[PDB]
């Protein structure tokens, strides 16, 4: 089999996404090596135009009034065969939610949208930032789902479906989420697995229940993903130490 | 013994029902009025939340008396914390507090009157009816209760869930041309109270002065001491409220202790007894079980160790030794209520500087220290406690009329024909969303 | 009653401008905003309005509940950046005790009003409280920040020195207190300007009691539409109390030709906006208000 | 013609809704009066069970562990003509978002959820408190589109077509909309609207900008509600002189 | 690898008890969970652990990550009421500087540390340094106002004299310090539970590295589940070097015969609630974590 | 002019370079200039950290506090902090009164060295201005926040 083809596209973002990545260290030569071609990220290499790619990994969000922004997020879509929303940003809006504009030297640049709202997302990686562990499995798993036997490829299809969901929920994130669909929905236990994701410190769970500081929250749909009462996709997850066997091995050396 | 159960209750706020044992005569031998609204929780989701929104959700627990929580809530914050506000923010409070209270004392005429009678006759007034003289009762009725919106929402922001109260005062002062408007109302309204209230204490008098009542139909006794009881009464004002503040406050935290519906309630029974006819739909089907204990929704708060009685009568009883007690008394306990709101507030506006400020100059933000305040909402004393650190809620307790009148008012029932248990309980003018929060 | 389809309903149109020497000394136009509010409030046809006060920063306006005569003339003269005059509107029921509520302010704030009377959401009171609405034309507005590079880099002009500013014959005009005038071609603003005034399909403020701008009257002059019952009983009184100068607006140059042109590119490019709107993305589009 | 049969039922609310009704003064009597029965309120009379209703009128949220509760909504469905969401409990939730159990005497009474979670709702009334003139209007449009000639069905209808748009967007509401959906699709003019409306001052305007205090709101969906660029119909709103004065005739002695 | 459809999958499964005669002082059980961590600290298998130390108030329990034996023996004993383990996942990799992590908990906990392997949301770091988990069996868990409300109304005790509760043949079992024993008909605290464990489909820890629980045994022992491989070389490990007393389960009574029983209770009572929840509405219904 | 999307920062009334070499000709006055002097100062930078790192490690008291007592709500009052980031002198200004940010202002590295990179352009083949622009270690979202 050849190697798949993987673009990095940089939207409305801070980088920290592409960062994420990179901090796979070894892991992401590996699959550089072996699994992919990086065929466009204007970071790190000089392809200027967006060309075709199997796997385009979007972060940032999308400026409504930065007209290059709006032709390159559609291009996106053109050019490959799966878009991931890479980062909470792309997801969700993240902080872009809050842009009001005002500011010079564009004031006029006012709106921002998650890329979900202009196109079709087929996988989302919620998180800022995302885990450099999450964008890793995904990378792999698509590589198997293109790639692999159909074993491997029915295994990869299985791995990305709660990620794909999500992308069919919606493009909003917040600590509201886990009152709207898990307390309010009958099925917080308590765990307080949201209060670790936080990247800001705004959870605390008071008697065994979450307590959301709103005016903290930068609205990146952590709590959510993280959350074991979001998805808990059974056929998977019970098979943990056999994924984790798995994906070792496309890493080893 | 038989067991009868009217669920639910009506002509009442909010969700309750009664489970009663009743002798060969129907007579209660021992009732539980219990509340059966769902428990929104809100002394638990206030935890962590700031000391500036706990008391815009407060309000949200009840729309007739969200004056109540909404004030008792916020001077909470400010008894925690140390924060003394200026005197024109409590004067607006006052007008505020007063106004709500002649809406509330006026609605709760809109609920009880169809179990009254045009006096001298065995016609019981019906309010929908386009006939006099329901309908000229009706528009003295309905101009007072806009009067007293109308002047909420100047002084307070907004008539329900007022906006304009904060932490150290108010968001606003008010014109002179709103002072004004408010004096120009409360004129026309103490007019209009004044003759609502005469029109009210005759038709209670005559209620006192019937032999029986008429209930689906059939001629029900009226015991002489409907709806007496042994707790004696709790109240910490006449008109506004009292917090750990004061020099010397008029609530006793260590004399308060807290129980589950389990000490003061009955266990399983079931309802062997069942009348359809009771207008409109009937009582709970024969072979229903009941659990008061498991299904009230409520905590009973005690006063040295007993249920207590809130409320007006609980009020004139503290601060005037007023001396009648049971159902129509309390009636006449609350109408005799109405004037005070008018002098009232037409006092505080004679007070009231329009360019005087409104919010405390330094608001601290709390060291944990326990605070308390309570409010004489309509339906009596409405106590909230918090700690506050560092801005946030860190404990919350509300103890709220309608609370501590269920376990007294179940005893009230005692010696009651069961049709007109309905009629002891709303004396009592219930807030059942009030008492679970 | 008129029903144009780009000057929306009226029952005249005139171009007038106040006799009080006083207004006129610093109204932007005929001072029609003004003497049409400093009328109803002597009159009792409001007792106070919504008006574009002095801010904190030069040129920044800031809403105010005016009462009186004097705080109504301190907010003559166009500011060309956002004013959210109806962030007032419940608040002029409540702790000022209104009766009678007056509202000045630009199309889109006319619309505001008007919805707020037919769907209140959270607006107890203001639906009967509203008495009086003044409309202004407006072709579009600007951030504080695009006002200042406009002023200060475009037209190389300090803040704390201009007099006036106007949007007229294709020019963004800059009028000093000492007596200098700088221009800046409209074409430069472009980019400035507030993205959300791009689906705005209303230019003479067709939802007010009475609305008035500019274009279509020589200077000194506006030109002033005659809408509603309440528009219409406040005019006829304040011409007959001789509070205006007028003119039919058929007898005055440019006036209602060129109006009703401005009117019809405005809603022509903004509607061709919301269209485009609707397949934004891929298989995918943007809101519309209207839908 | 009849006067329509309406109802009002109290789910987890706290009878503002009802206060907000009755703050019609003589509007409501002149409704009873001539165009609608009130044929169920348990705070108002003694009809004990829910009979059938033309309009019902529902204040509050769902508690999902109240079995008596579940049973109430859904035989209000099944009771009823039109279903109005009326106040922001029943169409959002609203304060009861934050409920998360755990208090005396029913620490299981954890989740709540807004009534068009478990029914379908025909049309939203938001608020919180709602605004008298709103619910006399949709009463008034409701008996206008049961009872009325064709002329008045057709005015009726399009009155009503915003607030059943809003039931069919979805049950969610939150200083968050007006980033959501306004400023962050291009179509915030910095009116200013939603700060008058929202009822607990969480939103200022900055530099002629949205800016709101989270963690003061309550959920309410006030703001996006009453915000001229969530919905505006032309058609009805440019008819305002007019449907005034049919209202208001409506209501005269 | 026995694949139970009930009791998950595991390799072997045998009742047990620790050595530790100090440990055993205050074990809810066998002190399975308090040896297999304190052991796995002084072998290196684990750098720290989370455990469910002492509180604030009495029988509420705090997550605390233990770095000592001596920490770790403060969990000891049964809480019946919410712990939130999981809040202090990633912190144990950042200002704790640990390497290989353990977590103790219930079934829900173990599967949130299983998610967070495999699809670490905001949770870097946190798959390869999870090192070691013990899962306790749940058939469910309780509110601390629950749980109030049940020991000192249902079973009339004082919190602070109880020294040990025991939900056992069908009773909730309240032991004071003094001596005395309270009992409440399990029938009684049904109002009380947790509303989110009504959709909980696991019963044994199916997902650990090692589960451990009461049922099956005598009192004082445990009966335990090695599943993963990190679990039997730990526990390998540990019988060799004299760490627990062990038997087969199936020369044990009740033993698994009525392990499997209750986990089929369990899984079927709450896979009707979660089909119901389908259903809940009219023409709607409610989420499904696991659809 | 239109399409920049920065402000620009002066210094004396003129752009200036900021960065490793702005920090070595501040503090020990480096004394070359240019693209692969800014090359030459930033590797010179990686030891500094290290021995950074293991001074401080050294003197933690991993037992001492780590929050202030008392956290005032501010008055209004203008206060500023530089962080000497990777790219060089990052200064943000605030206002804070009763806990909110009531003004905020935001001077980046890249945003200083935007203009002042444009003019050390001139003299480069324009094939290789992209060499001359990577000697400042560019952070474009930086520069535009
Ligand atoms: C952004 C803006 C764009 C405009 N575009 C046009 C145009 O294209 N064509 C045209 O003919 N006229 C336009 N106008 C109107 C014109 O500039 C004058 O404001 C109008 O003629 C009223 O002038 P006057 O002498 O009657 O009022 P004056 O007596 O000078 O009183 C000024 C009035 O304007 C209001 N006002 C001033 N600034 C604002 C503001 N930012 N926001 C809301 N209300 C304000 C004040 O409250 C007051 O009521 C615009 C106005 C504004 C604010
Ligand atoms: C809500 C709950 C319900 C349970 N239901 C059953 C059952 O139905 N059948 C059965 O056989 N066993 C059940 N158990 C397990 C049993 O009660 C013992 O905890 C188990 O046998 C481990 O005991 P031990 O002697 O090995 O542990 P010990 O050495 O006494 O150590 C106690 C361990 O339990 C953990 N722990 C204690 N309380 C909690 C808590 N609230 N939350 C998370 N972790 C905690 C501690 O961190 C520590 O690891 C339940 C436990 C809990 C917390
Ligand atoms: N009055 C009153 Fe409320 Ni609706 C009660 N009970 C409370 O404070
Ligand atoms: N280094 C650095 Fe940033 Ni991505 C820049 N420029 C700033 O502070
Ligand atoms: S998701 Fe977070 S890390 Fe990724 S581009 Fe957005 S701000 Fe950066
Ligand atoms: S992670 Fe989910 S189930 Fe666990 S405490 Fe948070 S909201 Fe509740
Ligand atoms: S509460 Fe924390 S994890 Fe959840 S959306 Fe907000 S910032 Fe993200
Ligand atoms: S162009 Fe329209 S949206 Fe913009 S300020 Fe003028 S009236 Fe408002
Ligand atoms: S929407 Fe507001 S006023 Fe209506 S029931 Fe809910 S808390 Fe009460
Ligand atoms: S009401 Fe709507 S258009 Fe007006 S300022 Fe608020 S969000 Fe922007
Ligand atoms: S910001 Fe105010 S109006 Fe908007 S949803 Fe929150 S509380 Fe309601
Ligand atoms: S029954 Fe399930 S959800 Fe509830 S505490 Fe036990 S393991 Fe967690
Ligand atoms: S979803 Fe708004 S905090
Ligand atoms: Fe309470
Ligand atoms: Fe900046």
């Amino acid at each position: 089999t050849n190697k798949i083809k993987i673009g990095h596209v940089h939207m409305s973002g801070c980088t920290g996404c592409l960062v994420s990545l990179a901090d796979n260290n070894l892991g992401l030569i590996k699959i550089l090596d072996d699994y992919a071609d990086l065929v466009y990220c204007l970071t790190l290499a000089d392809v200027r135009h967006i060309p075709e790619m199997d796997v385009a990994l979007v972060e940032g969000s999308v400026c409504l009034q930065d007209h290059e922004s709006v032709e390159d997020i559609k291009e996106t879509r053109k050019k490959s065969k799966i878009v991931v929303a890479l980062g909470s940003c792309a997801c969700y809006g993240n902080i872009t939610r809050f842009s009001r504009g005002g500011q010079h030297n564009q004031p006029q640049h006012e709106s921002y949208l998650p890329i979900g709202d202009l196109i079709d997302v087929d996988v989302y990686i919620p998180g800022c930032p995302p885990s450099p562990e999450l964008i890793r499995n995904v990378a792999v798993m698509a590589y198997l789902l293109l790639e692999g036997n159909e074993e491997q490829k029915e295994l990869a299809g299985k791995y990305l479906k709660p990620l794909m969901d999500l992308a069919k929920r919606g493009t909003s994130g917040c600590f509201c989420d886990l009152m709207y669909d898990v307390i309010n929905q009958g099925l917080c236990m308590g765990c307080g697995t949201c209060a670790a994701s936080c990247p800001v410190h705004a959870i605390t769970l008071e008697f065994g229940k979450p307590q959301g500081e709103r005016d903290l929250c930068i609205k990146c749909g952590s709590c959510y993903g993280a959350c074991p009462r979001s998805f808990f996709n059974l056929d998977v997850i019970s098979e943990f130490e056999n994924i984790s066997e798995i994906i070792a091995k496309a890493l080893k050396d | 013994t038989k067991v009868v159960e009217i669920s639910p209750t009506t002509r009442l706020e909010g969700h309750s029902k009664l489970t009663l044992k009743v002798n060969d005569q129907g007579i209660v031998e021992r009732g539980d009025w219990l509340s059966i609204t769902p428990v929104r929780g809100i002394e638990k989701l206030a935890i962590g939340k700031t000391m500036e929104q706990v008391p815009k959700i407060a309000s949200r627990v009840c729309g007739i008396c969200p004056i109540a929580h909404t004030l008792a809530s916020t001077e909470a914050m400010e008894a925690s914390i140390g924060c003394e506000i200026p005197t024109d923010a409590k004067l607006l409070r006052i007008i505020l507090h007063a106004a709500n209270r002649i809406h509330s004392h006026a609605l709760h005429n809109i609920l009880i009157l169809p179990d009254f009678y045009i006096p001298g006759t065995e016609k019981k007034f019906n309010l929908f009816a386009n006939e006099q003289p329901a309908r000229s009762v009706m528009a003295r009725i309905v101009r007072i209760r806009e009067i007293a919106q109308t002047i909420a929402a100047i002084a307070g922001g907004e008539a329900i869930h007022p906006s304009n109260p904060r932490i150290g005062g108010m968001y606003h002062n008010v014109s002179p041309r709103a002072k004004q408007k408010m004096a120009d109302l409360a004129k026309e309204c103490l007019v209009l109270v004044h003759e609502q209230m005469e029109f009210m204490l005759d038709v209670i008098r005559n209620m006192q002065n019937r032999e029986f009542v008429e209930v689906g139909g059939k001629q029900i006794p009226l015991p002489k001491k409907l709806g007496y009881h042994n707790q004696g009464v709790m109240a910490t004002a006449p008109m506004y409220g009292s917090s750990s503040l004061d020099d010397n406050p008029t609530w006793d935290f260590t004399r308060w202790k807290e129980t589950r519906p389990w000490d003061w309630y009955m266990g399983e029974v079931t309802i062997d007894l069942e009348d359809p006819s009771y207008p409109i739909g009937g009582t709970t089907k024969v072979g229903t079980k009941a659990n008061p204990q498991m299904e009230s929704c409520t905590g009973v708060p005690t006063y040295d160790g007993q249920p207590v009685e809130v409320g007006p009568r609980a009020r004139l009883a503290t601060f005037k030794n007023f001396d009648e007690k049971g159902t129509f008394a309390q009636h006449i306990a609350r109408q005799m209520e109405y004037p005070d709101c008018c002098y009232t507030i037409l006092n505080c506006l004679d007070n009231l500087n329009t360019s005087g400020k409104v919010l405390a100059d330094h608001i601290p933000q709390g060291d944990g220290s326990m605070g308390w305040a309570a409010n004489e909402a309509p339906r009596g004393s409405n106590i909230h406690l918090a700690r506050v650190k560092d801005g946030k809620v860190r404990w919350y307790d509300m103890l709220v009329p309608t609370t501590w009148n269920f376990p007294t008012c179940s005893r009230a029932l005692t010696g009651a024909p069961w049709q007109i248990a309905e009629m002891v309980v709303r004396a009592y003018d219930p807030c059942v969303s009030c008492a679970t929060h | 009653m008129i029903e144009d389809p780009y000057l929306g309903k009226y029952v005249t149109c005139v171009s007038a401008r106040s006799t009080d020497k006083e207004i006129l000394k610093k109204a932007q136009d005929g001072g029609i905003a003004t003497a049409l509010m400093v009328y109803a409030l002597e009159e009792g046809f409001i007792d106070g309005t919504i008006v574009a006060g002095e801010g904190d920063k030069p040129w920044q306006p800031k809403p105010v509940v005016a009462m009186t005569r004097e705080d109504i003339l301190k907010a003559r003269g166009t500011r060309y950046n956002i004013s959210p005059q109806i962030s007032w509107l419940k608040e002029a029921t409540r702790s000022f005790g209104l009766d009678k509520v007056g509202v000045t302010g630009v199309c889109c704030q006319m619309q505001a009003v008007r919805k707020a009377q037919l769907y209140p959401i959270n607006m107890r009171d203001v639906p009967g409280k509203v008495a009086f609405t003044v409309g202004l034309f407006c072709m579009e507005n600007f951030s504080y920040k695009s006002l200042q590079s406009i002023v200060e880099d475009h037209a190389n002009q300090s803040l704390g020195s201009v007099k006036k500013m106007e949007i007229t014959k294709g020019k963004f005009w800059v009028y000093t207190e000492r007596g200098n005038v700088a221009t800046v071609p409209l074409k430069a603003t472009h980019k400035y300007e507030q993205p959300g005034c791009h689906v705005c399909l209303d230019y003479v403020s067709n939802l007010a009691d009475i609305s008035t701008g500019s274009v279509g009257s020589p200077d000194g002059w506006s030109t002033v539409f005659i809408r509603t019952k309440v528009g219409n009983e406040i005019w006829s009184k304040a011409v007959a109390d001789g509070m205006f100068e007028t003119k039919p607006i058929e007898e005055v140059k440019p006036g209602l030709d060129l109006l009703r042109k401005l009117a019809k590119q405005k809603i022509d490019k903004n509607q061709k906006t919301v269209e485009e709107r609707k397949t934004f993305g891929i298989n995918k589009g943007l809101r519309n208000p209207y839908a």
